[PDB]
RNA sequence: GAUUGUUCACCCACUAAUAGGGAACGUGAGCUGGGUUUAGACCGUCGUGAGACAGGUUAGUUUUACCCUACUGAUGAUGUG
RNA sequence: CCUCACGAUCCUUCUGACCUUUUGGGUUUUAAGCAGGAGGUGUCAGAAAAGUUACCACAGGGAUAACUGGCUUGUGGCGGC
RNA sequence: CAUGAAUGGAUGAACGAGAUUCCCACUGUCCCUACCUACUAUCCAGCGAAACCACAGCCAAGGGAACGGGCUUGGCGGAAUCAGCGGGGAAAGAAGACCCUGUUGAGCUUGACUCUAGUCUGGCACGGUGAAGAGACAUGUUUUUUCACUGACCCGGUGAGG
RNA sequence: ACAAAGCAUCGCGAAGGCCCGCGGCGGGUGUUGACGCGAUGUGAUUUCUGCCCAGUGCUCUGAAUGUCAAAGUGAAGAAAU
RNA sequence: CUGGAGCGUCGGGCCCAUACCCGGCCGUCGCCGGCAGUCGAGAGUGGACGGGAGCGGCGGGGGCGGCGCGCGCGCGCGCCCGCCCCCGGAGCCCCGCGGACGCUACGCCGCGACGAGUAGGAGGGCCGCUGCGGUGAGCCUUGAAGCCUAGGGCGCGGGCCCGGGUGGAGCCGCCGCAGGUGCAGAUCUUGGUGGUAGUAGCAAAUAUUCAAACGAGAACUUUGAAGGCCGAAGUGGAGAAGGG
RNA sequence: CCCGGCUCGCUGGCGUGAGCCGGGCGUGGAAUGGAGUGCCUAGUGGGCCACUUUUGGUAAGCAGAACUGGCGCUGCGGGAUG
RNA sequence: GCGAAAGACUAAUCGAACCAUCUAGUAGCUGGUUCCCUCCGAAGUUUCCCUCAGGAUAGCUGGCGCUCUCGCACACGCAGU
RNA sequence: UACCCACCCGACCCGUCUUGAAACACGGACCAAGGAGUCUAACACGUGCGCGAGUCGGGGGCUCGCACGAAAGCCGCCGUGGCGCAAUGAAGGUGAAGGCCGGCGCGCUCGCCGGCCGAGGUGGGAUCCCGAGGCCUCUCCAGUCCGCCGAGGGCGCACCACCGGCCCGUCUCGCCCGCCGCGCCGGGGAGGUGGAGCACGAGCGCACGUGUUAGGACCCGAAAGAUGGUGAACUAUGCCUGGG
RNA sequence: CGCGACCUCAGAUCAGACGUGGCGACCCGCUGAAUUUAAGCAUAUUAGUCAGCGGAGGAGAAGAAACUAACCAGGAUUCCCUCAGUAACGGCGAGUGAACAGGGAAGAGCCCAGCGCCGAAUCCCCGCCCCGCGGCGGGGCGCGGGACAUGUGGCGUACGGAAGACCCGCUCCCCGGCGCCGCUCGUGGGGGGCCCAAGUCCUUCUGAUCGAGGCCCAGCCCGUGGACGGUGUGAGGCCGGUAGCGGCCCCCGGCGCGCCGGGCCCGGGUCUUCCCGGAGUCGGGUUGCUUGGGAAUGCAGCCCAAAGCGGGUGGUAAACUCCAUCUAAGGCUAAAUACCGGCACGAGACCGAUAGUCAACAAGUACCGUAAGGGAAAGUUGAAAAGAACUUUGAAGAGAGAGUUCAAGAGGGCGUGAAACCGUUAAGAGGUAAACGGGUGGGGUCCGCGCAGUCCGCCCGGAGGAUUCAACCCGGCGGCGGGUCCGGCCGUGUCGGCGGCCCGGCGGAUCUUUCCCGCGCGGGGGACCGUCCCCCGACCGGCGACCGGCCGCCGCCGGGCGCAUUUCCA
């Protein structure tokens, strides 16, 4: 609101916050990000490092749905499943290792972070890390791969 | 003139934005509009699903939308005579008929056929007269709806098959799939190279010999 | 007094003497406008040129007081029944 | 022997990796990357740049001259030992 | 310093509301002012503005933003006004025309930077027909040089008359 | 100051000189033709008008072995080249 | 001003600042502050409960003393034995059984310290303006807003409340929300009004006067008379354009 | 600080050295005061004066530095005034 | 445009008309910037800049906090010494 | 206290730029009404609230002629999607775990196989836990209840300092590889170094404040530039026709 | 040198039509700046924007792939969310800056030329009649014309089509009229007209009330109506209105049956024979503008200038090479979409006469300028004009009385009537311009008082006078608290019932297709777990969640108590 606005309290007070030295003139440093190379590189240089200059290479018409691949890691890979299924298990004396689609939950990658939980697992991605494979090999269980 | 530390901020407004503002004052008016047009369309055509004509099952396009299933523009020229249904009666019995649709697989056709046989059966179609001839569904199942379908006719629903628990055999233990990946992301690589060295290679022995 | 826009200068003549200065380098709603110092022009030098020249030269609007004060005059004024 | 003898972005060129991209695959050119040097900004943290205005204009400046006034008194004048 | 030949040199009758100098005549320009007249101003009846104005309005000296009306210390001060007056209000009139700044301009200039209309030249197109002949390369092609023609095209005339 | 008579150069024989126009096979000079039109310089008369073509211009049936583009032709390559 | 009101070197005494001391009030900061029902002032424990017993005690430093002693342990009464009892009442300077008037717990209270201010920041504003959602069994033709008041007062102040008056139809308090929200100034804008001032002024072309008429009223109209000027390149007689 | 012991691809005739684990021991000059640390951030970026030091200048109420203090930002008593 | 030429004149306007719009053109530069009380309280210096009337960054300032300390007989830490 | 008057002391006119203003610096005759830090978007941090590895919000949809409504409510829409949940490389691309033990390859600080633990350690660390010993309690002793003090000892959040470790890029150096193919194939190691990284999370949405911008942008202010238009009734020339 | 066809081309006040101009918010072609930004500036930016110009419509444009893509692929256009301030552009700086996919609104598709087939199977205008006539048409009849063979009509157009053979199955729509039947959503479609509840009840204010109390339930009545406006204040009831699947009357719209006049022999699937696409276009060179599009996105001018297993696209030029995917050079099209103009409405946390549009009024008016253009000020008497008759003074303007009014201290620019400023009355002052701060004093206007202000309030003591109780019991009522948790109700934690579990459901990529229904999938049942509900028993928090008895206390009422009590007063 207007009403509590420092803009009330400067009522009565002559310069209004903008000191009677250097009055609050129109446009004084330039207009927007305007002098990055000249009188203002100071700033650009000590708060935006690498601004100013090309790198790289040119990709021209680039789309993401090429290149998108959500990832997973098996920190929480029994997420995905409802929890019963992980409880239907540790237990049923078979070796059922039920199948996590990850490709159903949206993740076309399952990556390697975390502890997984020891327990026989069939995992279903597109790409896997590697040592994403290693803890799900070493765990017991495999790791299968769907187009 | 920037102060310490803020972001660069490149803000479109240098053009003249004030005098092309587009507020939209209209938008609880224009719920109405529609929902009168939407209400006096399905009154106006009263036993017929208000939603409109059927629509195929359908597959998204690029790789981040491979997995779901919409409704597509309209069923496709290959698929109906499979069903037998001509291509201009289709478009008078509430069937999308789409002139375009390359069909290249058999499995997406199977499965969009059977909404046609689907439609078919449960399809009540009053007859051109009230006292008319063959293929409109007697007057039993005539009286018994003027049911227009609210939403979507059979709406297209992305359904998955569960696969139960396994026993894992020790050669789905074997496969190292970071290893294949690699090597066919390798194969793919210089497929095209290697085959320059056959070619090389098929050279030498013909160069040899002369 | 002669010359000079001149301050300054130089001379003639007189005289007792032709001392030196200040007052916003006294004094433009007191004057004059000759000189500087707009616009017009003219030469010389300089500049390829527009133009420049404490280098000359001729032509070029000089407003307002009835207000307060000061001053000059002019009535008066409280006191003295 | 020590304390000076030098140069960003962009651009250009040269050099290096059996490098990467060159886009629906594949092979060659070509181009684009990556990593180092060079081509230069002497106003040297790096605009691509001649004048004139006495026909002039605007924003300002007593932060910046040309009068007066102050301080100073070399110089000028006047005066001592 | 620094004249000078059509950026014209030298002359020169007549002419000039052109610039100077001298002499005669004349004169209140002056020695040195005087008086006279008309219209004013002046007073009155009638009618009646404006610029301007922080507050205002007597001085010396001191200090002070380095020349006060006000402040300090002195000097002093007597209602309400009339005709004058030009010492003071650094009086009014105009956000100085000079000067300097501005990354503010305009007018003009050129050996500034960047361009432009226009024009000179080549190519290509509309652009053809016929004729000779020649070189260059090659062992036909190309370059074509020159001289013709008249259907495009162009100009000229007439009331499209031989 | 300008103008001016006069003196003087300068271009041009008409698909021309100068010039206008956005454009036309458009217009001005031109109801014209070198004693004419256009472009300048000086400024009556009298008397004269001196040297300098190195510079910048202008110009010249002038050599263009200097350079020089589009096309054009020639060659290598698989083709951009 | 002159054996000083002068100049040196010195006395005492006195005079005064928003400085320092003591006191009063106002605010700010600090107090790991106190107070939502409690003992306790260098605090240096309190309470079961058992066995045994009693004038016992804890027979420890000129330390000058702090930790232990002389207002009681046990005691008076009931009569060596019992008790040594209950605040719905011990009568209360401590009360732990129930808690202020005080306790809007963003309330109230006790200590200290400290309080210059532009540019600027922050906080608080039962400071103010207009409008909305609430709410005030609000106010109002027995007089609302506004305005006016040498009327009585409150707040450090922004401002506010009352008294009277005129005025003739609406208006404010609190809890929240919203702003085109507070003026001395910008050679500010618009409107109004002064001082100047009854002042400058009503001075270019020689000129008016007498009588009468009309009239409420005559220097200025009208008529008569007289004097005058324009003087036919006119202040005379007719037109164009323009005016209408 | 003082002991005991492990580790090393460095260093070396052995030891160095550093790193670790494990134990053993308290006020280390005076005076003062609660300290540490992170976010946003306005105004400012014309300065001036005095003691002392000092550079130009002949000198300046001149130009230019040091050190502190002021004035600007700030009244009060005193210096008549400032 | 027109100029016997002064940058003259073009409806009180001319070194380049008047009218409306683009337009609230831009301004590192003048001017102004509206109620109280309470607490804290500066700078005119640093480096870079077509920088020198402006900015950028340093400082100096305030606000917001947090981490703890222990005057709750029982403190480490810092300092214009 | 406010009206008038009197006196003693004090006392220069405000606003402003300014090293310095009562200034012989500028704005200001007076009085009324008007009058200047706004809205939008985008960030940033602080703060409040909902939910929390998620959380929305829009557009749609389902419910009305709105009175209040162009509101409110509801929707596998609620996740299509944004932001977050993961980085790093120019890119092809890769992608956050280590410890320990035993066993097997020669433990070779190398490679492989079975088991255990799981985000490493050091120093501070608010700090909770355990607490030797005290401190009383009317007796000598016995003894369970209640706390106060509490030397010393333990776990140790948050955070800070450091040492380790892992991911990716690059380098160096070196070893063994796996084999749906052949290795100008792919894969692992040791040591250093680049990174906006991980090392059991903190975001999303909605408010409000402050600040910085883009916007006319706190209000007023140019000399100019551009696009279209209207003027020769003045004046500048030429022409036509009249007059002197 | 004649007459006749046709091709070119003229003239008609020939018969019949049609075009121009205006508006201009939105829309479509073209043209096209500069302020500005970059702290200068020329590229860039502002910006394909302002102005200029043309052209429309109720919407316009776009639109049925020479597309997207690289997928297990999508399928006209337009709009919204999103992509994303991202890929790219840029003195790579200032700044600029799309698309694809995904979700949704809406959803509709189609014609030619050609190649061919058909006896031109066609169309136009005349002349007579039949119907119809205020969107000029249908039906018939005519050697009445003419267009057309340089090409009209039917089938047909790439999704394939035609033609054939045989395979199968049996045939209503369209239009011109002529009527008639159901008035057809805001809950009777559009428009018009006329209509539909309840107090001027009592008292009282007042100039007049629509106010204040009151009136058979906040008073009377109505309430499917209590919005608003009018009315001499503030009104659901007085008036208009309001509500209401309320009524009635016209008109118009639109849809439904009948009759008639005409048109129309219109299918579906299989095997074979042919049949095919738009040229000065594509494409290339180049120059200029444009995009963000880059060794050239789009557009152009000029030059060159095609092909037919071809051509375009496949976002870095090029060759070779494979794949994918469309079919250009011709055309039509509703719906969501846009609207600062116009007609007609509705609303508001908007402004309230210096505000709000320039304009609340005779406002784009008065007025200025030659002209292009510029462009104001200015709302309010009272309720009703009841707007001052009459007498009087004055030449008259103006007054004095009178009168009207609730008020003229509302008098025609008249509500309220501020300040500056001025007038006069009162009071006080007055040689250092005024004004001012501190401190008092003097005078005033009023204000509080007092004709003692002695301020009160307990308790007590004393002396007077008066009514009834307290204390105590007894009857009743009503509370409080208490515990025996005593009896019952209630809920927390736990346990038991596996009892709700199917007579409890919902959720779950749990499980079974032994099942059931429908077409491996979908739906439904059955198994499972997590969660939520019933029976009873036990323990415990026995909880403000209660109910009943018992108790203890309190209070009120009513009795009893008559006066050493208990109250009142002075
Ligand atoms: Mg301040
Ligand atoms: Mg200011
Ligand atoms: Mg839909
Ligand atoms: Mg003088
Ligand atoms: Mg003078
Ligand atoms: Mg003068
Ligand atoms: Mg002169
Ligand atoms: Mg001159
Ligand atoms: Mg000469
Ligand atoms: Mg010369
Ligand atoms: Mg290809
Ligand atoms: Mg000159
Ligand atoms: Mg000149
Ligand atoms: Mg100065
Ligand atoms: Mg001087
Ligand atoms: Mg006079
Ligand atoms: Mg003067
Ligand atoms: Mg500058
Ligand atoms: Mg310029
Ligand atoms: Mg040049
Ligand atoms: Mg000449
Ligand atoms: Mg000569
Ligand atoms: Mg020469
Ligand atoms: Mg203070
Ligand atoms: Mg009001
Ligand atoms: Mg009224
Ligand atoms: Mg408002
Ligand atoms: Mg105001
Ligand atoms: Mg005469
Ligand atoms: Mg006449
Ligand atoms: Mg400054
Ligand atoms: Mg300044
Ligand atoms: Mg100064
Ligand atoms: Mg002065
Ligand atoms: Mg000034
Ligand atoms: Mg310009
Ligand atoms: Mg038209
Ligand atoms: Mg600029
Ligand atoms: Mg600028
Ligand atoms: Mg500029
Ligand atoms: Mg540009
Ligand atoms: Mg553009
Ligand atoms: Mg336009
Ligand atoms: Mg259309
Ligand atoms: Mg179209
Ligand atoms: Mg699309
Ligand atoms: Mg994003
Ligand atoms: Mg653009
Ligand atoms: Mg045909
Ligand atoms: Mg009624
Ligand atoms: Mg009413
Ligand atoms: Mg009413
Ligand atoms: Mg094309
Ligand atoms: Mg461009
Ligand atoms: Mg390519
Ligand atoms: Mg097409
Ligand atoms: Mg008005
Ligand atoms: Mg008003
Ligand atoms: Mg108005
Ligand atoms: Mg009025
Ligand atoms: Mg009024
Ligand atoms: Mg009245
Ligand atoms: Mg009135
Ligand atoms: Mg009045
Ligand atoms: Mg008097």
């Amino acid at each position: 609101p207007s009403r509590l606005r420092k803009t009330r309290k400067l009522r009565g007070h002559v310069s209004h916050g903008h000191g009677r030295i250097g009055k609050h003139r129109k446009h004084p440093g330039g207009r927007g990000n305007a002098g990055g190379m000249h009188h203002h590189r100071i700033n650009f240089d000590k708060y935006h490092p690498g601004y100013f200059g090309k790198v790289g290479m040119r990709h021209y018409h680039l789309k993401r749905n090429q290149s998108f691949c959500p990832t997973v890691n098996l920190d929480k890979l029994w997420t995905l499943v409802s929890e019963q299924t992980r409880i239907n298990a540790a237990k049923n004396k078979t070796g059922a290792a039920p199948i996590i689609d990850v490709v159903r939950s949206g993740y076309y990658k399952v990556l390697g972070k975390g502890k997984l939980p020891k327990q026989p697992v069939i995992v279903k991605a597109k790409f896997f890390s590697r040592r994403a494979e290693e803890k799900i090999k070493g765990v017991g269980g495999a790791c299968v791969l769907v187009a | 003139a920037p102060s310490r530390n803020g972001m660069i901020l490149k803000p479109h407004f240098h053009k003249d934005w004030q005098r092309r503002v587009a507020t939209w004052f209209n938008q609880p008016a224009r719920k109405i509009r529609r929902r009168k047009a939407r209400q006096a369309k399905a009154r106006r055509i009263a036993p017929r699903p208000a939603s409109g004509p059927l629509r195929p099952v359908v597959r998204c396009p690029t790789v981040r939308y491979h997995t779901k299933v919409r409704a597509g523009r309209g069923f496709s020229l290959e698929e109906l005579r499979v069903a037998g249904i001509h291509k201009k009666v289709a478009r008078t019995i509430g069937i999308s008929v789409d002139p375009r649709r390359r069909n290249k697989c058999t499995e997406s056709l199977q499965a969009n056929v059977q909404r046609l046989k689907e439609y078919r059966s449960k399809l009540i179609l009053f007859p051109r007269k009230p006292s008319a001839p063959k293929k409109g569904d007697s007057s039993a199942e005539e009286l018994k709806l003027a049911t227009q379908l609210t939403g979507p006719v059979m709406p297209i629903r992305n359904v998955y098959k569960r696969e139960k628990a396994r026993v894992i055999t020790d050669e789905e233990k074997n496969f190292k799939a970071f290893a294949s990946l690699r090597m066919a992301r390798a194969n793919a690589r210089l497929f095209g190279i290697r085959a320059k060295r056959a070619k090389e290679a098929a050279e030498q022995d013909v160069e040899k010999k002369k």
